[PDB]
């Protein structure tokens, strides 16, 4: 969370397993396998899901306004970071199409 | 039953003003009161429920009081946007009944 | 947030009977009842009856016996039948919900069908 | 000084809990009394402090009798005899003064003659729960709670009239023992309306003064 | 900090427990959605196993097997900045009978618990001849009870200067070791503000409330 | 005699296993309903991990997680008394590709299997240019292999002159450690009357067959 140095709030990521549909709800969501993230407190919270080659979502809801004070702005940004956290294996190797 | 009186008629005060507007009741209601709103042909909106509380995207400039039976709004100065009717209800026991009904022409 | 809205016949015939219906959108109808209210030029606004968030109405004292308030909470619409309809019903009936923070205030309300008695 | 503060010595009193009169010959002269602390105002305020109480119980009775007018010819009655039943939670209960429900089995009931000791008779506590409980919020209608109900009483002549009724009076007294409490609640400070629930008016904290300095 | 159970995750950083004494998927944290203090607040009340069984799996728990044995520990945190003011207390009254605003009846079931939505107090007092509706008058705060002396029941102080958070722990307090759980509310949570919430003009209006329950050692 | 599993018990009093090798509410002897043996009779036949997810919890299990491994043990009994004739053949095959009726498609999915009903063979040809349907002239088994050379496969011989049951276990049966169970049905169980049911006048004219089916070390 990069925003401001005052303003709090609650975020969930709720991880939607494969083969259980997309959450369209924040109620929904806090059944399935979640974390609640805090601003207040810390400033990244780390989420691990395995990966293979619907599949799964990655989504995340507002757990309630972010509660920010006078003479600060109130729009803030977020960033996204993606990396293997053990090792993978991979095989059988092929060329890329990411070329003409 | 108990009555609602809303008193005066109707103004007609310039922008900018500080005017007020009372109703009056039959017997104890207990600050079980609700103002209303409603322009020129629009469904009303709330602005004071418990005859103290301001609603939740109503500004600062109204302002009401009481407690028994004599109770009032006060408005501290006009805008261009704020005038059509204005009702008072209590909502002590059934029957719930509404005032008459004022009317701000802002000449 | 979305609010409730209403659909209605708007033009009747003389001593017959009414029926509107209330659509509601976003809330539920365990957490809140609703209200309805007649606004008329002549005689002003009034209060007609009501359906509270258990079940219970609650309707007018000139009105008793030409009123029939229900609903459905998991279609989640709201009846009512105004019987009778005499001339002076002349008037705009309006859909309301109430309990505005738990105080039995009208928050938001329909956009109103203005019906008439005669042909 | 601190044992006067205890809860031993604070709930093991008496109170003239009920009060009521019957005639013998009225046909449907006899008194009648579900227990329950909840009768008189000042005994329930005290019993209120808590939540879970657990107790014994102690009953006396003091009878008297008084000489309704009769017609003439010098009328002389022996001494009279009361008897005073008992009925356990889910037993028969009687509704006249002759019935088939006196004379049963496994209701305990006392003779008491006048002009001797008072008649005292002592109940064990009895409920299929650990403990009585003077709040339930839920249901059996609401806040009831079935599980404490400690019975009733029935009282009666034993005598049939001969030349003059006697009506007479009884004032059932009421003695906890052995009492343990627990989770305790702050003290009701609003009036009691009605004797079965808890409902009350809403009214002020603390009897005003003029300003705050 | 970051405490687990099950697949859901809370991070935290004091706690005050029960009465001096300490209490296979329903150990998770769930989580009411978070109900709005403005200034003109006057508290809210959850039914504590009402709340839980209208929701989750361990109100599945509940409709197959009735009658258990619960031990909860609650969380309530508000996030504020410091420019605001205000204390709440919250407390966690064991068998709260409360009373109705018409004097010959009791409430109806829809007004004493709303399915895991927040009933709210006022500071009128409310009408009588219409329905059945809980009195909810808050200086009386529902039971007849001063609401001064509320402190006697356990409880924890949150003021926005100082502190923050509040965390309780109840053991199970009930008469009957076993009794059905679908007419029987044997806890209450009680949020009510003494001090209101005031701020200056450019600060955001209100303050949000999360109250957060995992029940521990569900019995069946 | 007599064996129980979970909320189930199954009274019994020789078993196969496999191919020498042997194999928390889904430990249950699920029980599929009886088909009804005739004098003219062909024979029937059910996927295995199909008619159990139609049904069972086992099935909840599934539509939950689909890849698993499972391994199967199978009790077939039918009652008679001693004036009845016949001989059956109990045969769990693994891997039944069958073939279409129309030489050119591929028969389509309710017709391979029905859910935890049994689909029945018979004794002609079937048409060719209705539909895609499965070509079930018995005596080539629907693989177009010869039937008398089905019994490589663990099997097992009911005869009523003196026998009455069978009992198979088999185990996991794969070349995938993990497969999906929805795209995918690994065993086959073929019951084939090879000597006619027969009997005299007087007797009841049918003879009922009930199979029951018990997984053993689901893991997921």
């Amino acid at each position: 969370f990069c925003g401001s140095a005052m303003a709090t709030g609650k975020f969930l990521l709720a991880y939607s397993p494969p083969g259980a549909g997309v959450p369209k709800n924040r109620k929904d969501a806090m059944l399935g396998t979640h974390v609640i993230w805090d601003v207040g407190l810390q400033s990244s919270c780390v989420l691990c899901v395995p990966w293979i080659s619907a599949a799964g979502y990655v989504t995340c809801w507002y757990q309630t306004n972010i509660v920010v004070p006078a003479d600060v702005q109130s729009s803030c940004d977020i960033l996204c970071f993606v990396s293997a956290c053990n090792d993978f294996s991979v095989r059988m190797l092929k060329d890329t199409p990411f070329i003409r | 039953d108990i009555q609602m009186t809303q008193s005066p008629a109707s103004l007609s005060v310039s922008v900018g003003e500080t005017v007020t507007i009372t109703c009056r009741a039959s017997e104890n209601v207990y600050r079980n009161l609700a103002w209303y709103q409603q322009k020129q042909g629009k469904s009303p909106q709330l602005l004071v429920y418990a005859a103290t509380n301001l609603a939740d995207g109503v500004p600062s400039r109204f302002s009401g009081s009481g407690s028994g039976t004599q109770y009032s709004l006060k408005i501290n100065s006009l805008q261009s946007e704020d005038f059509g009717s204005y009702f008072c209800q209590h909502f002590w026991s059934p029957v719930f009944t509404f005032g008459a009904g004022t009317k701000l022409e802002l000449k | 947030q979305v609010q409730l809205k209403q659909s209605g016949p708007g033009l009747v015939q003389p001593s017959q009977s009414l029926s509107i219906t209330c659509t509601v959108s976003g809330f539920s109808l365990t957490n809140y009842g609703v209200h309805w209210v007649r606004q008329s030029p002549g005689k002003g606004l009034e209060w007609l009856g009501v359906i509270w968030r258990g079940g219970s109405t609650d309707y007018n004292a000139a009105f008793m016996s030409r009123l029939s308030i229900t609903k459905d909470n998991s279609k989640s619409q709201v009846f009512f039948k105004m019987n009778s309809l005499q001339a002076d019903d002349t008037a705009i009936y309006y859909c309301a919900k109430g309990d505005y923070y738990g105080y039995d205030a009208m928050d938001s309300w329909g956009q109103g069908t203005s019906v008439t008695v005669s042909r | 000084s601190r044992s006067e503060s205890s809860i031993e010595n604070f709930l093991c009193r008496s109170a003239c809990v009920y009060y009521a009169t019957y005639t013998n010959n009225s046909k449907k002269g006899f008194a009648e009394w579900v227990i329950n602390t909840r009768q008189v105002a000042q005994l329930r305020r005290k019993l209120e402090l808590f939540t879970y109480l657990r107790f014994d119980l102690e009953l006396t009775f003091v009878i008297t009798s008084a000489q309704q007018p009769s017609t003439a010819s010098s009328v002389d009655a022996p001494v009279q005899t009361h008897q005073i039943m008992y009925v356990p939670p889910g037993g028969p209960v009687p509704t006249k003064v002759k019935d088939y429900a006196w004379q049963t089995s496994t209701n305990p009931s006392v003779f008491w003659t006048e002009g001797n000791a008072p008649p005292r008779m002592s109940i064990p506590f009895i409920s299929i729960g650990n403990a009585y409980s003077c709040f339930y919020d839920g249901w059996t209608v609401y806040g009831i709670n079935t599980l404490n109900n400690m019975g009733t009483l029935y009282m009666r002549h034993v005598n049939e009239a001969g030349q003059g009724p006697i009506k007479s009076t009884v004032r059932i007294y009421f003695k906890p023992k052995h009492v343990k409490a627990w989770v305790p609640r702050p003290p009701r400070l609003c009036q009691y309306e009605k004797q079965k629930n808890v409902n009350f008016s809403p009214i002020g904290v603390t009897t005003s003064r003029t300003d705050i300095i | 900090r970051s405490i687990t159970l099950g697949n859901s995750t809370i991070t935290t950083q004091n706690v005050v427990v029960g009465y001096g004494v300490w209490p296979v998927a329903t150990c998770r944290f769930y989580t009411l959605e978070s109900v709005q203090w403005m200034k003109n607040s006057a508290g809210w009340w959850w039914k504590l196993p009402d709340a839980l069984s209208q929701m989750g799996l361990f109100g599945q728990n509940m409709q197959y097997h009735y009658l258990g044995r619960t031990g909860y520990t609650i969380h309530v945190q508000c996030n504020a900045s410091k420019f605001h003011q205000g204390c709440l207390l919250v407390v966690c009254v064991p068998e709260a009978e409360m009373g109705c605003s018409n004097l010959n009846n009791t409430p109806e079931f829809s007004e004493l618990s709303g399915g895991d939505s927040a009933r709210m107090f006022t500071d009128t007092q409310v009408g009588e001849s219409n329905a059945k509706k809980v009195q909810t008058a808050v200086w009386n705060a529902g039971m007849g009870v001063g609401v001064g002396n509320l402190t006697i029941f356990p409880h924890q102080w949150i003021n926005l200067r100082t502190n923050n958070s509040a965390t309780l722990v109840m053991p199970y307090i009930n008469s009957v070791p076993m009794d059905n759980m679908f007419r029987h509310n044997n806890l209450t949570l009680m949020i009510i503000p003494f001090v209101p919430l005031n701020y200056s003009e450019g600060s955001s209006p209100y303050v949000p409330i999360t109250v957060t329950i995992a029940p521990m050692c569900a019995e069946y």
